[PDB]
């Protein structure tokens, strides 16, 4: 029962450098492995030297959801086989590179 | 039929008609009925009022002083100021000379009551101020305590009335009544969050209450062309009497001895709501018209309120429009011929990512509150921009934390009337007559955690 | 638009993972409906 | 008209296409059949597949749940003798 | 809203969609800027003649107001359904502020008289907010599944009103209403109006937006029903009798001559 | 008329109107709440009708002849209008909306 | 009480379509559409 516990009881969030707010708030920032040695080698923290990005909750594409399944839908439901009453037209894909 | 006085019959033919639409609404086993009313038992508890023991010199205007929560109860839910106002006797030899009237500023309480804070040991766990106390006040005001609220802190249309010297009609004296002003905490807030005392007793509890000088309390109007000057001891009789007395009335409770003993040992998560203010700016509308602010917030903010204060005078309080009020007929103060918000739309920034665009000052006027909030203010001014549901509701919503959000900034455009108010020159009784000066003030409310346990509280998130 | 969105939903710490979610966490927008009673009533003298 | 008979023409895409989410694409619902007042929509033109695929996907190398070992790997972590006793920070993302 | 059909004008009908990449809409509100208004000499009355805008200037000018899925009629509101319902459901507290909102703000709704007399006030010219009472706006916990409406297009219609009925021409002396003039007033009479329609949607995790896909869903909602106006003398007859004709479960009636 | 101008906005309401006129009847015991309380459907109902006693002071001044600034300086005209509020069930399923009684 | 209210049994009351119907010779016997999906 010593005096002063609450200031010593508990934690504190860690505490961000000023170099992580330049990073992408939508894109996570690379991961960069840091370097150590005794010249010009800065030690630098990734813990508050990186920016984690938006995507991590909303990508993922588990099983359906995402950019897959729909794919999946679009690619079964379009049709295919001639044209007859028109000019054809050609599956356009929405893949990446 | 029939249908005579004490007719019945008629109902039968409005139960007749139910098929294939009432039936998903209305109907089923499992469907309650009202007039049934279930009754549950509660605990067993009794509360009283209590006096708080001064622990820290005598109050005094301009001065500080501290009160110490009395333990030794079982919960403590209420807490409130109490306060006599002095005498105000105006002398025929004051410096404005016949053409000179003194009155209370307007709301006197949530003046010169400011800092007011809380402490555990040694450690701050909460403390508001002026700003917050009207905006709170403006914007989760229940109906029908107005009145109440309004006698219990002044501006009773009694207080607030010029009176002019003792040689002119209007000789009557400012009457010396106690007022009475609630502590909101995170414990007044519901009756849910009560301070274990019990389970505190290697804590010790302080409020901390900084009250005002009196120089910046009376408004010394002049009768004719509106100007405020700071008073002195010479300008009344008597004198200015420092010293006041001032007494903190709080209520506590008891529970039954088999729920005293039953919850003791263990270790609790209470949530809580508490302010945070942004560092004072100066604005200055004849060099730019747009101003921007930093907001550095640590952690989950609920909403946000802001409103630019007249600070032409330090007599004058509670004016967040940009022009002064000055005196009317009747030796009652009146509103000047233009009275606006000097705010004509804001926005909010994500460090080059605007999140809310160039929006309307009606929008947080009026949109807001109508939609978030239990009450719409009544004068101009209180901008609020809430991320939760419901303001008042204890009970978290949607919120964001500051913490780890990158810089935000708030950008304000300010106004054609507040742009040529700044300047002087109006005439008599308008107001304007002096240049004025605006301040932009932010507040912020935020949620945090205290944890109870090993008979001390402390927080595990700091 | 809903960039500004985004940015403010990954704002998620421990303080925000306490008070919000868990998969019983009950979510707004969506209302559960029950039956009531069936009755009806009108003023007699 | 061999010319323009060769060849053929990318898809048209319906007015309700533009109302959807341009970085998020929308979610893939079936579409109903049936004779009394049912749409025979075609999600193929009726449906936005969003950015998620362009600058989204959890490679190897790149994302944040690639971020995660890293951060934790470099972290202090434990108890320290100089500071607060600094709490870890969780990014996770599960509602 | 981005507005696809017409243009914002007194008298005239516009339609505004609801765009997706929100979750969950749950509240809209129209805002409009009124013009300004500067009586001026020539009127016909002379002296005797003051402009002054309509009680409730919003309720006012915003009749039939529709909500709509596909090409399907979905709901409605109009004026008296407003007005019924501002009246009996007002919380007070707000009813300040939706007083001051709508119009009635006292400085629109007292009389200016011509540029000669010794009131040469003229009608100040702000904007506006109403909210748009819908089914979703009623309460937090009913909101559109936009995501999970992808196959439909939901329409909401305006239809404004002609600026003739929305200035009252009072006479000084024997208190007469007569309709208001392009060369009354100054300026002529600004078909064009200026005015959008903003709505507040709400954002989720992925984890559940896509979890709740694919699914049946029921929902509660509340419309109205207005019988049409039945003209009523009382010179001839004291009594009269109406019927009625209304087809879901009637909650309340609201009625007034 | 004191009727459904005052008690019944008093007990099945949330406020009372503060101008003349408004008459409220409800069948539920709350008008706002929007969960369903009592209602009867009209559609199973046969015809029902409403019957209005007009008081002597409208009778009087649907007449012109008034002085002025009096406002029934000239004839006055009356229209009767009558709105009821119901309730409804709305379906989501396949990317559709639509009522599932008609 | 409420034996004279309860005891009884009234009568079947049809709806205003009813109304508008063929006197001299009934309606054709159809089935009416059943369904969770725009049916009445």
């Amino acid at each position: 029962p010593h005096w002063m516990d609450p200031q010593l009881m508990g934690s504190q969030t860690t505490q961000y450098s000023r170099n992580r707010g330049y990073g992408d708030p939508i894109r996570g920032d690379l991961p960069i492995v840091p370097d150590d040695g005794g010249w010009f080698a800065t030690r630098a923290n990734p813990a508050h030297h990186l920016h984690t990005g938006a995507l991590s909750m909303i990508g993922g594409d588990a099983s359906d959801c995402g950019s897959t399944a729909v794919q999946q839908l679009i690619k079964k439901y379009e049709d295919k086989g001639c044209n007859n009453n028109g000019l054809n037209v050609m599956s356009s894909h929405y893949g990446g590179v | 039929t029939c249908t005579t006085g004490a007719g019945v019959t008629s109902g039968f033919i409005d139960l007749a008609t139910y098929d294939n639409l009432d039936r998903a609404l209305y109907g089923g086993k499992d469907a309650t009925t009202y007039f049934i009313k279930e009754h549950y038992p509660v605990g067993w508890f009794t509360k009283l009022p209590t006096m708080a023991t001064r622990v820290s010199g005598n109050p005094a205007f301009g001065q500080e002083f501290s009160v110490g929560v009395p333990r030794s109860g079982d919960y403590v839910l209420n807490a409130w100021l109490t306060l006599k106002t002095p005498e105000i006797k105006l002398l025929e030899t004051n410096r404005l000379g016949a053409n000179g009237t003194v009155r209370w500023t307007k709301n006197l309480m949530h003046n010169a009551v400011e800092h007011a804070s809380l402490t555990f040991n040694d450690i701050c766990a909460q403390q508001f101020n002026t700003a917050y106390l009207d905006a709170w006040t403006q914007f989760n005001m229940c109906e029908g305590k107005r009145i109440g609220y309004d006698n219990m802190i002044g501006n009773t249309s009694d207080m607030t009335n010029p009176t002019p010297a003792q040689g002119q009609d209007g000789a009557r004296t400012l009457p010396s009544k106690n007022l009475v002003l609630p502590l909101p905490f995170f414990f007044s807030r519901d009756c849910g969050l009560a301070l274990p005392t019990v389970v505190l007793p290697y804590n010790e509890i302080r409020i901390n209450i900084k009250l005002r000088s009196l120089q910046e309390l009376l408004v010394f109007q002049n009768k004719d062309t509106g100007n405020v000057i700071p008073i002195s001891a010479t300008d009344i009789a008597g004198g200015l009497a420092d010293t006041v007395e001032a007494y903190v009335y709080m209520t506590v409770g008891l529970v039954s001895n088999v729920e005293r003993c039953a919850m003791a040992g263990t270790v609790r998560d209470m949530v809580v709501e508490q302010m945070q203010a942004a560092p004072t700016h100066i604005v200055n509308p004849q060099n730019t018209n747009n101003v921007h602010v930093d907001m550095r917030f640590s952690h989950a903010v609920k909403a946000l309120f802001f409103m630019v204060q007249n600070v032409t005078y330090k007599s004058v309080g509670s004016n967040y429009t940009c022009v002064t009020p000055v005196n009317g007929p009747g030796n009652t103060v009146m509103e000047p011929a233009m009275s606006v918000d000097p705010i004509k739309s804001a926005s909010l920034t994500y460090e080059n990512t605007t999140r809310l665009a160039n929006m309307g000052v009606e929008y947080y006027s009026l949109v807001q509150p109508w939609y978030f909030s239990a009450s719409i203010p009544v004068y101009t001014g209180y901008h609020m921009y809430s991320y939760a549901l419901n303001v008042g509701s204890v009970h978290p919503s949607g919120s964001t934390n500051y913490g780890r959000l990158t810089n935000a900034s708030i950008t304000v455009t300010m106004s054609p009337e507040s742009v040529v108010a700044a300047a002087g020159g109006g005439n008599n009784n308008s107001g304007y007559n002096e240049p004025q000066r605006f301040a932009l003030v932010v507040i912020a409310v935020n949620h945090n955690v205290i944890r109870i346990m090993n008979g001390s509280m402390g927080f595990p998130i700091l």
